[PDB]
């Protein structure tokens, strides 16, 4: 349990490192966000099953709900980005500095 | 004689996006 | 109750108002071709209202007492001075051109405010989609420096797409000598002293640019003089048009609503014309501008909002 | 947008923070922050241009990471203590990560790089909401946990926000970025005192909102977005220069206007705790915050710029836009210092 | 009572009267040590109720 | 005091609600009456000073500044009447409102009991001055001038706020009567020397010191006139008053934290008067003379002796009157030639033989003429400095020499000589601008006839 | 380790000059690495080699700053024996500003940095001496 | 003194310093890659400061 | 009016401001003690709610 | 050029109303301004104040 919680926190940190350190595409960033969601889910679920706190077990479903809504609007923004520029790259989004 | 108000050379310096 | 989202929700929608002749229709042509005589009869026959050509004074007529103002309020421009001196250093030419674009723009806005409010159709003549013709004519001559063209095209870029185009356009053509002799038989010392290349460049601009790009969105009805006379035949052609091929088809009640709101506010209409691009032909200096503004707010009917002028005869001013 | 959609979206925007206040669970707190996130993007992206798409993407992608970090802090607290509330005897790393993510949400330096960009990419409204109403729940988190925050990064971030907002607004000709850097500086002043009598943080917040909202209205009345566009105001609507001047001189805090009260009383409560030189630095960079406001109000109110020929049409026509709240909010700013003991 | 372009001459005298009234109100507010200072402290004269008002 | 600053507020509706043709007259006459009713607070039959409330007080240092501030307003208002006569009526009235705001705020400053009241008002004075300098200046350097004049002040004044806040957190009241009777000797540490500097280097900027004076020429040269009157007459004295009030809580640090500032004042006074000896611009010549005068006030307040504070008060008032007078005299020619260059017009006293007497008297006020409250101040602070150190008269004498020189040179190269025959636009004179100089000079004569009033805390 | 930098105050100035010297050098190097990470992330180089060169220049510059600072402070405290004297820190800050304007070819940078860093270091000593606790815990 | 050196020392030094800091500060380019790299640097500095101060 | 008015009004103002100073410093030390130790009404930071605990019989004894 | 008005040339007053005092264009207002100034400034202030 402490082992797997350490590992899950390191996994969160890896996915956070990922979504911070960008590459060309944006879809990969959204996937890193989904991975952070998933690690947080598993942490919450394991704490709830360990402590036998069945009152908090409605929390991870809420996490999944709101994370999926987040993914939805991100993907809609991606649709708009492609309709504008055509190729998903995050380097073409460099005209607000001026 | 007359009060001085700005001119185009004075205004053009406020149109460069970064000043 | 000023129009707004509340009214649209209550049920002052737009698609209920359109019946068949709820149509923005513009008649175009060269300097003397028979536009007003034709537009007037179209409006009579079909049930629209005639919106005459927007000159130097449309804002003045549709504001206040509806009179002409001194030329320093309604611009700083004269058309006579353009005909008798087209290459002035004093930039009367582009000043006039831009003032007239803005006047046509406000004209089109008033038209659309009337159409969507009432459903009644509107006949214009030489709208904002056909004003660049004279600019191109001036620029092919040495009557404009190219920076003014960039100014005009930027303002057009900012103002034009917000509005819907006309359904049909009616470009009546006349050859250049015919219109020139017609000008001679018009009775104006100033229009008489205009060239023929100016008119031919107007015609070239029309036929090349204005006709096809509007045939991509509108129903063109090119006629000639012998066809332009007897408006009833032009009307009888308009009556049987299939009004497809345009952006009017993809309009909902809420697109009409937001257009109606953009058009109900003339300041949002004309904002992108008052940009601070500092051309010497358009800038008027702080001292002169302040003198004009003070002298304008020291006129009858001005100095306050419309209803709040007791010097005119307004009343219940302490209770509005 | 049809009316059903506007009802839904504005209800969601209003309920994000409201859920955030009236919630003891940190997770429903997170839920409220995510409603604020989700519902803002439609109206950011409403005009459908590349600038709006970029603004919305930057906002979304910066706020999602902060949200995930807050959720991590919450889950680590739940593992540690088996509760959904940041007690005492929590880990300073959890609390500091929460603070970092909340600073990224607000827009504080060195997490400030997105706010001026996003603000320039969106209309005057959606800058007002973004800078005023979205700041209220993220601040509520800190206000609810003020005796648990480390008093060191809380001040380094404030100082960085002060300095960087001043220096960024020094050279911005665009007004939508001036407002953003002003937000950064004022959030700095707030966050500096937040561990010290957080009532003053809410004071500065209310003062800042009451100053910014009418300023945004002023920009809205002619869609002014540049020094050269606000300079053509001695012709279009010249009855507003008085209030614009006093509001700018309240924003850059000068004494006789009530915008000096928050800085003054903040310095007071900071000198009551031997936080002296930090307050000195802050008070000395607020002057640079004032400098560009002074430049602006020169440009619009004292040294009337050249105008155009086509601006006389605006004089012909009439207006209706001042909502009758611009007056109240501009006069309750700039003239409410003698009522300061009733404000505190 | 026609064309009162001269009523404005009452504003400054009104301000003076009001200011004198307010100073009177203040020194009514500060009627402590009225006869308790170690320097004067006189007993009240036979027809006296307050010493300086 | 309330009876002085409520009518001053009522002067604003008097402006806005009056006719365009009967607004300068009414406000001018009523301003003269405010000045009249500002003499009740010269009824000091006793040693104890005049407390009207927790807010307001009035000592013999407050009262002359109060009266002078209330008295300048009609003079500013009449001097401001030829220019902005062709301005729109609202613009006129805005000018009037700014001047009256200056009056009110400055009275509140000199009447204040606490230091924070004095701070917020000392800083509120910046906004009218900046507006006057910028919207009504004639040239384009007015903007940089406003920036300088604002930010020198704010840079100096933020530490002042920090020090006042510290003193409140340490003592509890920040009121001047209580800080007088409860002042602990200071431990003589760097933490208190910084406090001294924070308390002083806001006022020393405004007086000004010679190290920092570049705001004052740029503003005097570019403010229309009335801004120049005020900036020469009471905004500089708004620093001396503050020093005289705040120095009481800084003993014994003034014995050694004052050497640099006395020294800067003395040497830079010589430097400034030498500049006045050689300066193309008349409105700058007056300004550098003001620096060379206020430097003596700096040194005097630093010495903190009775003679010294006394002479400081005398020099304050005298310099204010005569400097406003000289700025009026230069504006009188600037309203015709529209040039500040002095050697342009250099042969007057033909056309203006009466103004040329006001010129002479204004200069004799400026240089050390004995039967005058200028020489009384200069002499008494010279005597204080000689007691302090006998080697300061070597500098004061150089100043006296140069100060005769530049003043008489001003008079000569402006009035005496051959008339500039190419100036048909030299209109004869204005009764208005003659009454101005009379109202500046008649007070000097009266105060010379009775300087018992014009002294300060110490006499 | 915080104790490393706390070793700067185990003994007064004028004593243990090399210790304090390369402590301050390490401190400058740390601050330079921070500035370099920021200048390499924002406004990045055209190539990784030039990025490395940027890091090296910034780090060695700030290291030299700290080294000259510590040398000057402990020397001017050994000479003119006066540990409790912020003029030593002023002279050290001026030496740092001089090295800043030497490594970076500018006399104006030299003077500006001399004044600013000297005053900063003077205030640092005054606060370390009188007990100015920046980032203080809340007390009221 | 007054027209060059007192202008070069006190005011113009201030102006040049603040405007040069402005230039090297706010001349950013609109790339979330670089902003987020800096955010990562801040994460690292905050955790290091925590581990050190403690 | 006379000198007694000014003298005694000054005395009133002095006692007022002296009392205010006393109370300001007292408030400072009071806030200091209340925050350093939560003995007082102020700076009593919140604790978990007691009434939402379940005291009923559970499914296991050793709850 | 940028369409500003030119400088209005040097006004002379005493052509119109050669009894001009320094206050206004209307000859009545100048009189009732100088009388106001002289009276309220000399005759009451500088006399009764002394
Ligand atoms: C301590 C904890 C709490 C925190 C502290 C408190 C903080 C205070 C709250 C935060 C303050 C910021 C809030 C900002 C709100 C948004 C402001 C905004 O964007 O409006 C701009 C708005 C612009 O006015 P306008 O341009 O004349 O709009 C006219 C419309 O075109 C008119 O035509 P229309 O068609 O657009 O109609 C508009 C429609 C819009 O009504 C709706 O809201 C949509 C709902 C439709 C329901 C279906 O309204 C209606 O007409 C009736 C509804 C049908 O101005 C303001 O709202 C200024 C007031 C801002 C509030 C300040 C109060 C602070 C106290
Ligand atoms: C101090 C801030 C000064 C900023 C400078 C603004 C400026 O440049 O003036 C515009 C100036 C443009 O000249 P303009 O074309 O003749 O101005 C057109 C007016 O809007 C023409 O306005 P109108 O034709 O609609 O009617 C005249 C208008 C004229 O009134 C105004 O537009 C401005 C009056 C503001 C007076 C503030 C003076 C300071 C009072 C101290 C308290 O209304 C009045 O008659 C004034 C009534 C009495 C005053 C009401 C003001 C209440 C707010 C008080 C705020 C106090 C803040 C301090 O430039
Ligand atoms: C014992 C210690 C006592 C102190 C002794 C002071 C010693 C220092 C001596 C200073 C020497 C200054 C000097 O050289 O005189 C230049 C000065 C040059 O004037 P100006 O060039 O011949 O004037 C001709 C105009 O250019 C051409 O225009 P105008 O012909 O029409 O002028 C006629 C006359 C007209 O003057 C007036 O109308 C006087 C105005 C006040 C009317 C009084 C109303 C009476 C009702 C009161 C109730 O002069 C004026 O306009 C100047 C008016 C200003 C007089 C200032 C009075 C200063 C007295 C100082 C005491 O000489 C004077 O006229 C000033 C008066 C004499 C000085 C006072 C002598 C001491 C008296 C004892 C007190
Ligand atoms: C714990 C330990 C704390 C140690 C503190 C170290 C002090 C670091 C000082 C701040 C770094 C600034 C570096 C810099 O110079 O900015 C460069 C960068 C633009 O790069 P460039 O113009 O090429 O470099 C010019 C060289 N001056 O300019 C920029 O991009 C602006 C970046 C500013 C961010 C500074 C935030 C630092 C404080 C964060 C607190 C958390
Ligand atoms: C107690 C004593 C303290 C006194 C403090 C007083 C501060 C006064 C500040 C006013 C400075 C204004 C100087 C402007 C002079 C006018 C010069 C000009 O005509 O414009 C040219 C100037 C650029 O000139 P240049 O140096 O060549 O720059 C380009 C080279 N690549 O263009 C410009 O650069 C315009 C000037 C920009 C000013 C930048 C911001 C100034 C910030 C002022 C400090 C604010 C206080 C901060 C406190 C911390
Ligand atoms: N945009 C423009 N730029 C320059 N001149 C213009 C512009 N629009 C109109 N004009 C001028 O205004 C005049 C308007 O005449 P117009 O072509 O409207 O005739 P009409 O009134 O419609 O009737 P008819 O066509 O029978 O003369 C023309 O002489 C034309 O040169």
């Amino acid at each position: 349990m402490p082992s797997t919680f350490f590992n899950l926190t390191m996994a969160f940190s890896l996915s956070l490192l990922g979504t911070l350190m960008f590459r060309s595409h944006l879809m990969s960033t959204l996937l890193c966000l989904e991975g952070m969601v998933l690690s947080l889910f598993i942490m919450t679920s394991v704490t709830s099953l360990n402590s036998n706190s069945m009152s908090s077990m409605p929390i991870p479903i809420t996490i999944l709900v709101f994370a999926a809504c987040e993914a939805a609007v991100g993907l809609a923004l991606l649709v708009k980005v492609s309709n504008t520029y055509g190729t998903d790259y995050v380097q073409n989004l460099n005209l607000l500095q001026c | 004689a007359r009060q001085w108000q700005p001119d185009i050379e004075w205004a053009e310096q406020f149109s460069g996006a970064v000043m | 109750l000023r129009y707004g989202l509340l009214a649209a929700i209550l049920g002052d929608k737009t698609t209920k108002k359109l019946h068949e002749y709820s149509r923005v229709i513009t008649v175009d042509g060269n300097i003397c071709s028979g536009k007003n005589k034709l537009a007037k009869e179209i409006a009579q026959q079909l049930g629209m209202k005639h919106y005459p050509e927007a000159g130097i004074q449309y804002s003045s007529t549709t504001t206040g007492d509806g009179r002409p103002l001194d030329i320093e309020f309604s611009g700083s421009c004269s058309l006579e001075k353009f005909y008798d001196d087209p290459k002035s250093n004093d930039g009367n030419s582009y000043r006039l051109q831009s003032w007239l674009y803005a006047s046509r723009l406000l004209q089109y806005a008033d038209a659309l405010e009337h159409l969507l409010s009432t459903g009644q159709g509107v006949v214009l003549e030489r709208s904002i989609y056909s004003d660049f013709v004279f600019l191109e004519a001036m620029y092919n001559q040495g009557y404009i420096r190219k920076q003014c063209v960039d100014h005009y095209n930027e303002i057009k870029r900012l103002t034009l797409p917000e509005y819907l185009p006309p359904h049909a356009v009616i470009y009546i053509d006349v050859p250049v000598p015919e219109v020139q002799s017609r000008i001679q038989k018009k009775g104006d010392p100033h229009e008489m002293k205009v060239t023929s290349a100016y008119l031919q460049d107007i015609e070239n601009a029309y036929k090349k640019t204005f006709l096809p790009k509007m045939s991509e969105m509108c129903e063109v009805l090119v006629y000639d003089s012998w066809e332009a006379e007897d408006p009833t035949k032009v009307v009888e052609d308009i009556e049987y048009l299939k009004y497809n091929k345009g952006p009017w088809l993809k309009q909902d009640d809420w697109t009409f609503h937001y257009l109606r709101m953009l058009v109900q506010d003339k300041t949002e209409v004309l904002n992108y014309t008052t940009i601070p691009v500092y051309l010497p032909e358009i800038t008027i200096g702080a001292h002169q501008g302040s003198r004009i503004y003070n002298s304008f707010r020291e006129l009858p009917g001005r100095k306050y909002a419309p209803g709040y002028n007791a010097e005119v005869g307004d009343k219940w001013i302490w209770l509005k | 947008m049809n009316p059903i959609t506007l009802a839904i979206i504005y209800f969601t925007i209003f309920l994000g923070p409201v859920i955030t206040m009236s919630s003891t669970n940190l997770m429903l707190m997170w839920v409220g922050l995510e409603f604020s996130l989700l519902a803002i993007i439609p109206m950011l992206i409403n005009k459908k241009n590349p600038r709006s798409t970029e603004a919305a993407t930057k906002y979304f992608v910066t706020q999602a990471t902060a949200s995930m970090i807050i959720l991590l802090a919450i889950v680590l607290n739940y593992k540690q203590l088996g509760t959904w509330m940041f007690q005492q005897q929590t880990n300073g790393l959890i609390l500091n990560m929460t603070l970092m993510a909340l600073s990224m949400k607000l827009g504080l330096a060195p997490f400030h790089f997105w706010l001026p960009e996003v603000t320039q990419g969106i209309p005057l409204h959606m800058g007002l909401i973004l800078l005023t109403w979205q700041k209220i729940a993220p601040l509520s988190i800190l206000i609810q946990i003020y005796p648990l925050l480390n008093s060191t990064i809380i001040l380094m971030l404030a100082i960085t926000s002060i300095f960087m907002g001043a220096w960024g607004g020094l050279n911005q000709t665009q007004m939508r970025k001036i407002m953003a850097y002003s937000s950064i500086a004022h959030m700095g002043w707030m966050l500096a005192i937040l561990p010290y009598n957080p009532s003053l943080t809410l004071l500065n917040l209310m003062i800042y909102i009451i100053l910014t909202a009418p300023m945004f209205m002023a920009l809205m009345l002619n869609n002014s977005m540049t020094i050269n566009s606000i300079s053509l105001l001695w012709n279009k609507t010249p009855a507003m220069l008085t209030m614009i001047s006093l509001m700018l001189l309240s924003l850059g805090g000068l004494p006789p206007l009530t915008g000096f009260l928050p800085k003054w009383i903040i310095i007071t409560e900071l000198m009551k705790n031997n936080c002296l030189i930090m307050a000195t630095l802050m008070a000395m960079m607020a002057l640079l915050n004032l400098f560009f406001y002074t430049r602006l109000i020169y440009s619009t109110s004292l040294t009337m710029f050249p105008t155009n020929n086509n601006s006389k049409m605006m004089t012909h026509q009439t207006k209706t836009k001042p909502n009758l709240m611009f007056s109240t909010l501009a006069i309750m700013s700039t003239m409410t210092l003698p009522l300061a003991p009733q404000l505190i | 009572q026609l064309l009162r372009e001269h009523w404005v001459h009452i504003l400054v005298p009104a301000g003076f009267v009001f200011g004198c009234y307010l100073d009177r109100k203040d020194d009514e507010k500060l009627t402590a040590f009225r006869n308790k200072s170690m320097l004067f402290q006189r007993e009240l004269r036979p027809n006296e109720e307050v010493t300086w008002k | 005091m309330l009876k002085i600053i409520l009518p001053s507020l009522m002067l604003l509706p008097l402006t806005w609600l009056s006719s365009p043709k009967k607004t300068w007259t009414n406000v001018t006459s009523y301003s003269f009456l405010i000045s009249l009713t500002s003499l009740t607070l010269l009824w000091q039959t006793d040693e104890n000073y005049k407390n009207f409330s927790n807010m307001f007080s009035s000592d013999p240092l407050s009262t002359p500044l109060i009266i002078l501030t209330a008295w300048l307003l009609p003079l500013m208002l009449m001097a401001s009447q030829n220019h902005l006569k062709k301005d729109n009526n609202v613009l006129q009235k805005l000018y009037i409102s700014m001047l009256i705001s200056l009056q009110i705020l400055l009275i509140m400053t000199f009447s204040a009991t606490e230091l924070i009241m004095f701070y917020i008002l000392f800083e509120a004075t910046l906004i009218p001055t900046l507006i006057i300098i910028t919207r009504w200046g004639n040239q384009t350097e007015r903007l940089n001038a406003g920036i300088y004049f604002l930010f020198y002040t704010l840079i100096g004044s933020i530490p002042l706020l920090i020090a006042l806040i510290l003193i409140q957190n340490h003592v509890g009241t920040l009121n001047l009567m209580i800080l007088s009777f409860t002042t602990h000797t200071l431990d003589a540490s760097w933490s208190n020397n910084l406090l001294w500097l924070a308390c002083m280097m806001a006022f020393l900027i405004k007086m000004p010191l010679y190290g920092v004076h570049l705001w004052l020429p740029k503003a005097h040269v570019e403010a229309p006139i009335a801004g120049s009157m005020i900036l020469a007459a009471i905004l500089l004295k708004l620093g001396s008053y503050g020093m005289i009030r705040i120095s009481i809580i800084l003993d014994p640090l003034t014995k050694y934290m004052a050497y640099p500032f006395i020294l800067l004042s003395l040497w830079g006074m010589i430097m400034t008067s030498s500049i006045c000896l050689r300066q193309t611009d008349l409105k700058s010549l007056i300004a550098y003379s003001s620096v060379s005068h206020m430097a003596l006030v700096i040194a005097s307040i630093m010495i903190q002796t009775p003679w010294s504070f006394m002479g400081a008060t005398m020099l304050m008032i005298a310099h204010g009157l005569t400097s406003s007078l000289l700025f009026c005299l230069a504006n009188s020619n600037y309203e015709r030639i529209h040039s500040r260059t002095m050697i342009m017009a250099r042969g007057l006293q033909m056309v203006f033989p009466l103004m040329a007497t006001w010129w002479l008297m204004a200069s004799l006020a400026n240089l050390a003429l004995p039967p005058s409250i200028n020489l009384m101040g200069e002499l008494f602070i010279t005597m204080s400095l000689f007691s302090w150190s006998n080697f300061t008269i070597i500098l004061m004498g150089i100043n006296i020499i140069i100060t005769g020189m530049y003043s008489m040179y001003m008079i000569i190269t402006t009035q005496r000589g051959k008339l500039t025959n190419h100036m048909i636009n030299l209109q004869p004179s204005h009764t208005r601008e003659l009454t101005l100089m009379a109202l500046h000079m008649i007070p000097l004569i009266l105060l010379t006839t009775s300087p018992k009033l014009i002294t300060g805390l110490t006499m | 380790v915080k104790r490393f930098f706390e070793s700067y105050h185990e003994v007064p100035d004028g004593t243990q000059c090399h210790r304090k010297t390369y402590i301050t050098t390490a401190l400058g190097g740390i601050c330079g690495i921070i500035g370099s990470a920021y200048s390499v992330s924002l406004n990045p180089a055209d190539s990784t080699l030039e990025a490395v060169a940027r890091v090296g220049r910034y780090t060695f510059t700030a290291a030299a700053i700290g080294a000259m600072f510590g040398l000057t402070t402990c020397v001017s405290a050994q000479v003119r024996e006066k540990p409790d004297d912020p003029l030593n820190y002023f002279i050290g800050g001026c030496a740092g500003g001089l090295t800043l304007g030497a490594r970076t070819h500018s006399y104006g940078t030299a003077a500006m940095g001399c004044v600013y860093m000297g005053t900063a270091a003077a205030l640092f000593k005054i606060g370390k001496l009188e007990g100015w606790e920046l980032f203080p815990t809340p007390k009221v | 003194l007054d027209l060059i050196w007192l202008e070069k020392t006190i005011p113009k030094s201030t102006s040049t310093l603040h405007t040069n800091m402005t230039t090297l500060t706010t001349n950013q380019k609109g790339l979330i890659k670089l902003y987020f790299m800096s955010f990562l640097i801040n994460i690292i500095l905050i955790i290091i400061l925590y581990s050190i101060n403690l | 009016d006379g000198p007694e008015k000014n003298y005694e009004k000054t005395l009133a103002i002095l006692q007022i401001e002296s009392e205010k100073a006393e109370l300001r410093l007292k408030e400072q030390e009071v806030r200091r003690l209340m925050r350093a130790r939560g003995d007082g009404p102020w700076y009593q930071f919140p604790t978990p709610e007691k009434e939402f605990i379940d005291h009923s019989p559970k499914a296991t004894p050793d709850n | 050029q940028w369409q500003e008005d030119p400088e209005p040339e040097d006004e002379n007053v005493y052509a119109k109303n050669p009894d001009f005092h320094g206050y206004d264009s209307d000859p009545v207002v100048d009189v009732w301004n100088m009388r106001a100034v002289f009276f309220f400034g000399f005759s009451i202030v500088l006399v009764f104040g002394t």
